[PDB]
């Protein structure tokens, strides 16, 4: 540390280096609930989490109960230990509440005043955050597994919806259009994800074992089908020997991660679909529904956090190296989300907990001359062989 | 859509089937208008009158 | 060393007794106290012994775990690090992996585990976060 | 009678199966999509549809 | 019914017989069933019905568990078995192998069904 | 030395690994009819960095040193075979057989030029000029097996004997760990134990597979390497 501080003060190293090094060290030090609980509002499993992109203060949660909960993550108490309290909820008393489990919540990418929700009740809903009233509602023939709004598109406001139907659907919130379908897939579409680099490029994953990249401006059909063997454009390509149930672009958009029920994670070049041949080993993935997982941002290494049964596995994206297993939950983890500002990970599970994983690099320090106001050696940490 | 083409191949299969045998156990009879069943090639060949 | 640990944990867990032999358990405690490496191998032995398809071996190994959990921080850390599997092995929270026969020993194991875990929750759960989560999971979500 | 049911939580059709553990007089219904599970006491007269009905009733009882 | 029976008698991948033609238990059939093709098929079928692996020569690949429902076939892993590709595997059965199925290929190759 | 090491708290080649594993293969068990097969899993037991292993294997494929074949008994079941063994054994098996000329054509044309695990009918018909009857000759030879209509895996003749022995041996050797005390077994003790009659391919070959497939965890001990069933 003191070396980094000296090098920064003297301009020997760019201020980038201390910042990225310490961010990486913090990710390596994640510990369960060290400073922080999250308030138990849900009665069911936590299907989905989304941290607000503007300030990172607020987290939406959706669950198998159909409830949507909005949490405040900032410690506005003066204590070193605190609870992330629920600001407000769309509970079962609300008229517009979802009838069946809520499978994706996403903030509007450009300000916090609106958010979107989807559910196995075959709806996509648009919510006014200040009032928690729906502004628009879209209905579908089939249960929605996933939806996404483009994180970078200013030009268009399209929601991609993946359903049990074989056709991807696109809803235009500006016009209210929901007629536009993409017709290339053959089974249920389990994950959809817009490129963070390009306004118009949508990745889609399906139980047909295919990941397809689309340019939604075109009348032409899809661009690229990912072939895990690298050899041919559509006739037989598969990304996994199983269902493909999760997508995550890397934070630069240059690669796409995919996870599937073959228990493998695979890294792809997003500009042409080449399998980069990074091998992570067995990544346990039994999930028959979409799996949400996340990369880090702003670290010296790009990490990926992936549900691994009841654990969260951490890998280095490019090296394939398994770094740690975060070992908290009692049932399968369904989502995790990364707070980029402070390198804190939140995780939802079918055990109904939301758990915070927080960098725990060192303890509060005593003064040895104190009587009892020290940083206490609690007797729970003591042996008792007598 | 895959389920439409599945249902259409299923219907083609049913018609090619009822051309040879219109006395299948677990499927509806092929019929003319006014509802009379069609005579298949099997019923042409089968019985004492066949 | 390791052979003595092996023989002690066999003679304790093949015993079929309703309670531990105090002298052999004193020897096991002495070994565990003598080396973190041997305590770690004792944990890895007992968790494996708790897999045995016979309820009296599970009951014996659980009684050893209960005796050691009160007595070392490192053993508490180890046990709590796998508490999900431990509870599957000792309360049968997974209906695909139920407790083995006999029922008469399984009822002893289940009661003793419930009592022990509630005691550990009161004595340690505020320090071991995953233990308090486990207790809540039992009480509210498996409705124990 | 039907022995496979629509999940009350995830709305997937024919996603729930019943395991009749007669020896312990208990019945477990489990959804393969969301792994929500419910346990009810069963009698020798009891059948999969009685376990499913008990689960739907317990769900509507929890909505109160 | 013949389609189902022949599928249970050949490798779903290499289209060789699911039992060794050279085995004494099949040379028994080929002696005791000359000119009796239906008898050949019946005795080859009741040998093959218990196999699950192509080793018996052979590839190593496991085999399905086909079941009829009306006019549909289900291949156990629940794949509904297409008539195409059933054409493909039948197309690759050798004339010597289908002769042991009792299907003289000069007159009734199985893919023609 | 004084800044970069502070950034975070965190050599056998695939060619060497393949060449070592290839000697564990019992050639006489198959009358040498099979070319020696090494599984991709076993390579990861000697080259623990799976990414480096896979990339070096891909480079050996591009030099044409090795063939990768899908063995179908599991999703990841890839056999690694030296091209010259494969070519020699297949030509020796084809001598005077009726499919022989198409197999000579395949080994003279497709395999020198393609690394693929599978071929589609478009390539086979138009790029390499195979007649549809020649694909039938290749399937009779065992060099292809039907993947799907108009598509085929590259295969090894007689792989069923190996695959049978491997699948049963794998379950046997894994049960030797499962049944031993604590589910623990020291590797030196296992390799010293009289192998089951089920374990026909040899016991070291299987421990390298099991370790590479992550079916067993190695734990290092003062007593040496210890096998365990993984917490999974
Ligand atoms: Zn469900
Ligand atoms: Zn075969």
């Amino acid at each position: 540390m003191l070396g980094f501080l000296s090098a920064r003060q003297t301009g020997l190293e760019d201020p980038l280096r201390l910042r990225r090094a310490e961010s990486t060290r913090r990710v390596l030090g994640l510990e369960l609930n060290k400073d922080r609980d999250v308030e138990r509002i849900h009665g069911g499993g936590i299907n989905t989490l989304d941290i607000e992109p503007v300030e990172g203060r607020y987290m939406l949660s959706g669950g198998s109960d159909g409830v949507i909960v909005l949490y405040d993550l900032e410690n506005s108490s003066r204590q070193s230990y605190y609870t992330c309290k629920a600001v407000c909820s769309i509970g079962r008393d609300h008229p517009d509440v979802h009838r069946y489990s809520v499978e994706t919540v996403q903030w509007y990418p450009h300000d916090t005043g609106m958010f979107t929700s989807s559910s196995f009740d075959k709806t996509l809903k648009v919510w006014d955050t200040n009032t928690l009233q729906t502004a628009d509602v879209f209905n579908f023939e089939e249960t929605v597994y996933s939806h996404h709004m483009s994180p970078v598109s200013t030009k268009h406001c399209l929601v991609a919806v993946g359903t049990r139907g074989p056709k991807v659907q696109l809803c235009d919130l500006k016009s209210g259009s929901c007629s536009h379908i993409l017709q290339g897939h053959r089974q249920e579409i389990l994950a959809v994800s817009w490129s963070p680099r390009y306004d118009y490029i949508l990745a889609t994953a399906s139980a047909d074992s295919r990941v397809k990249l689309w340019d939604v401006r075109r009348a032409s059909g899809c661009l690229i089908t990912l072939d895990q063997h690298n050899g041919a454009v559509e006739s037989a390509n598969t990304a996994h020997n199983g269902k493909v149930n999760g997508l995550c672009f890397t934070s630069d958009g240059l690669h796409l991660l995919t996870v599937g029920t073959d228990n493998r994670m695979r890294l792809w070049n997003s500009s042409n679909g080449e399998n980069t041949l990074v091998n992570y080993g067995k990544v346990c993935n039994n999930s028959k529904k979409g799996l949400k997982f996340t990369v880090s941002c702003g670290c010296s290494s790009e990490f990926v956090f992936v549900p691994y049964g009841s654990t969260i596995a951490v890998y280095t994206v490019y090296s394939g190296e398994q770094i740690t297993m975060l070992k908290g939950h009692y049932k399968t983890v369904d989502c995790c989300v990364f707070q980029s500002n402070f390198q804190e990970l939140y995780s939802g599970s079918r055990d109904c907990n939301i758990l915070a994983w927080v960098p725990s690099l060192y303890e509060p320090v005593p003064d040895d001359d104190e009587t009892t106001t020290k940083s206490q050696l609690n007797p729970a940490f003591e042996d008792a062989w007598s | 859509a895959a389920h439409v083409i599945a249902e259409d191949v299923k219907l083609l299969q049913f018609h090619v089937a009822t051309m040879v045998d219109n006395e299948l156990p677990g499927l509806p009879r092929a019929m003319q208008k006014s509802g009379r069943p069609l005579k298949s090639l099997k019923q042409r060949l089968k019985g004492k009158e066949g | 060393m390791d052979q003595k640990l092996s023989k002690l944990v066999e003679e304790l867990t093949t015993s079929g007794e309703p309670r531990l032999n105090p002298e052999k358990m004193k020897e096991l405690k002495k070994i565990c106290k003598s080396s973190e490496e041997q305590l770690s191998r004792a944990y890895r032995l007992l968790i494996a012994q708790l897999t045995q398809e016979h309820a009296e071996i599970r009951l014996s190994a659980f009684q050893i775990v209960e005796e050691l959990f009160v007595r070392s921080h490192q053993f508490r850390m180890l046990v709590v690090s796998n508490f999900q599997e431990f509870l599957e092995l000792t309360l049968g929270t997974d209906p695909a992996q139920p407790l083995p026969p006999p029922r008469e020993a399984a009822q002893r194991l289940r009661q003793a585990t419930t009592r022990a875990v509630e005691g550990w929750n009161e004595k340690f759960g505020e320090a071991y976060k995953k233990l308090a989560l486990g207790y809540h999971f039992l009480r509210h979500n498996k409705k124990v | 009678l039907e022995t496979q049911f629509t999940c009350p939580f995830c709305n997937h059709e024919k996603s729930c199966d019943v395991k009749m553990d007669r020896a312990r007089n208990t019945g477990v219904i489990s959804c393969t999509v969301c792994l929500e599970e419910f346990q009810t006491p069963i009698t020798y007269l009891s059948e999969p549809v009685d376990v499913y009905s008990d689960w739907i009733d317990a769900c509507e009882a929890a909505n109160q | 019914v013949k389609t189902m029976k022949v599928l249970r008698c050949v490798c779903f991948f290499c289209s060789k017989l699911l039992v060794d033609s050279n085995n004494p238990k099949i040379k028994d059939i080929l002696a005791k069933s000359k000119g009796q093709p239906k008898k050949r098929l019946t005795h080859v079928y009741d040998l093959c019905k218990g196999k699950n692996i192509c080793e018996g020569g052979g590839c190593g690949r496991y085999q399905p568990r086909i079941r009829r429902s009306g006019l549909e076939l289900y291949a156990e892993w629940k794949i509904l078995l297409s008539p195409e590709r059933v054409h493909e595997i039948f197309k690759r059965i050798s004339d010597e192998e289908c002769f042991v199925l009792g299907m003289e290929p000069r007159y009734a190759r199985p893919e023609w069904m | 030395h004084h800044l970069i090491p502070e950034t975070f708290g965190v050599p056998g080649s695939a060619r060497a690994a393949v060449s070592e594993l290839m000697q564990l293969f019992p050639r006489g068990l198959f009358e040498d009819a099979l070319p020696p097969i090494v599984l991709r899993s076993q390579v990861y037991s000697l080259v623990p960095d799976r990414t480096v292993a896979d990339r070096q294997l891909k480079e050996l494929q591009e030099q044409g040193e090795i063939r990768i074949v899908q063995l179908g008994f599991d999703l990841d079941a890839h056999g690694i075979i030296f091209t010259e063994d494969y070519r020699t054994r297949v030509l020796k098996a084809c001598d005077g057989r009726p499919y022989a000329g198409a197999v000579q054509k395949f080994l003279a044309s497709v395999l020198p030029a393609c690394g693929d695990l599978s071929f589609q009918q478009d390539q086979m018909t138009q790029t390499f000029g195979f007649r549809d009857s020649e694909i039938t000759h290749l399937v009779n030879a065992g060099v292809l097996t039907v993947r799907d209509a108009g598509s085929w895996w590259l295969a090894v003749p007689g792989a069923g004997r190996f695959i049978k022995y491997f699948v049963k041996g794998r379950q046997a050797v894994l049960s030797m760990v499962r049944k031993a005390k604590y589910r623990e077994l020291l590797l030196s003790e296992l390799l010293g134990r009289r192998a089951p009659v089920v374990v026909r391919l040899g016991l070291t070959y299987h421990v390298h597979d099991l370790i590479g497939a992550q079916l067993v965890d190695c734990i290092s001990t003062t007593s040496g390497t210890l096998l365990r069933l993984p917490e999974t």
